[PDB]
């Protein structure tokens, strides 16, 4: 792995042109991006997916799987923070 | 939140 | 990352790197506030790994960098780790991280929030870059 920090801009896919790659693996909680020249990969795992929303850099994945070979070509997958977003705000306020 | 200190250079 | 770039020093001031006992880097997280790492649960993390805050060159010796120690390791009970799904896991640190310029929290968006197709957003982390 690399000593110094990585980084890479990416588009983000929809989940219907994600499984044109992928088919059913391709689940709700489930985000993809990429397939742009760029791959996340091992060691990149539970990193984030960051996007720009008004002026603030927001959480949209996490890094979590893709092509066994971090192909450039084929989309990461990571996970929609915005379907588990309710289960953190959750465990954040009972413990 | 989401506005680091220092600026990313993309 | 394969085909990324080298990122300006603390510009990413939420990554953090998950290393075990023996210092070998496993995964990336990030900070959410002073005291909750957000991880993927395939990460496997326990009570044992470190939380490494505000460090940029894993190979160098004096950067002022935080070793947080991990209290809990909270699993999304709806994780399914045969399909990958619901891939997320909640670290609550027994030692507050300490928000400086190189430290501090990204947002996270309303269950509501439309992320659009063909938006060009940003991923780090210190995983490889050749395959
Ligand atoms: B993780 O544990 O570092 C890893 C990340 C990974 C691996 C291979 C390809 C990838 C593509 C896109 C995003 C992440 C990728 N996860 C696993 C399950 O090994």
């Amino acid at each position: 792995t690399p000593d110094r920090l990585q980084q890479a801009s990416l588009p983000l896919l929809s989940n219907t042109n994600c499984k044109k790659y992928w088919g059913t693996k391709i689940k709700d909680a489930m985000i993809c991006a990429g397939a742009s020249g760029v791959s996340s990969c091992m060691g990149d795992s539970g990193g984030p997916l960051v996007c720009k929303k008004n002026g603030a850099w927001t959480l949209v994945g996490i890094v979590s799987w893709g092509s066994s070979t971090c192909s450039t070509s084929t989309p990461g997958v990571y996970a929609r923070v915005t379907a588990l977003v309710n289960w953190v705000q959750q465990t954040l306020a009972a413990n | 939140c989401g506005v680091p200190a220092i600026q990313p250079v993309l | 990352i394969v085909n990324g770039e080298e990122a300006v020093p603390g510009s990413w001031p939420w990554q953090v790197s998950l290393q075990d006992k023996t210092g070998f880097h496993f995964c990336g997280g990030s900070l959410i506030n002073e005291n909750w790492v957000v991880t993927a649960a395939h990460c496997g993390v326990t009570t044992s790994d470190v939380v490494v805050a505000g460090e940029f060159d894993q190979g160098s010796s004096s950067e002022k960098i935080q070793k947080l120690k991990i209290a809990k390791v909270f699993k999304n009970s709806k994780y399914n780790s045969l399909t990958i799904n619901n891939d997320i896991t909640l670290l609550k640190l027994s030692t507050a991280a300490s928000f400086s310029q190189t430290v501090s929290a990204v947002c996270l968006p309303s269950a509501s929030d439309d992320f659009a197709a063909g938006t060009t957003c940003v991923t780090t982390g210190w995983g490889l870059t050749r395959y």
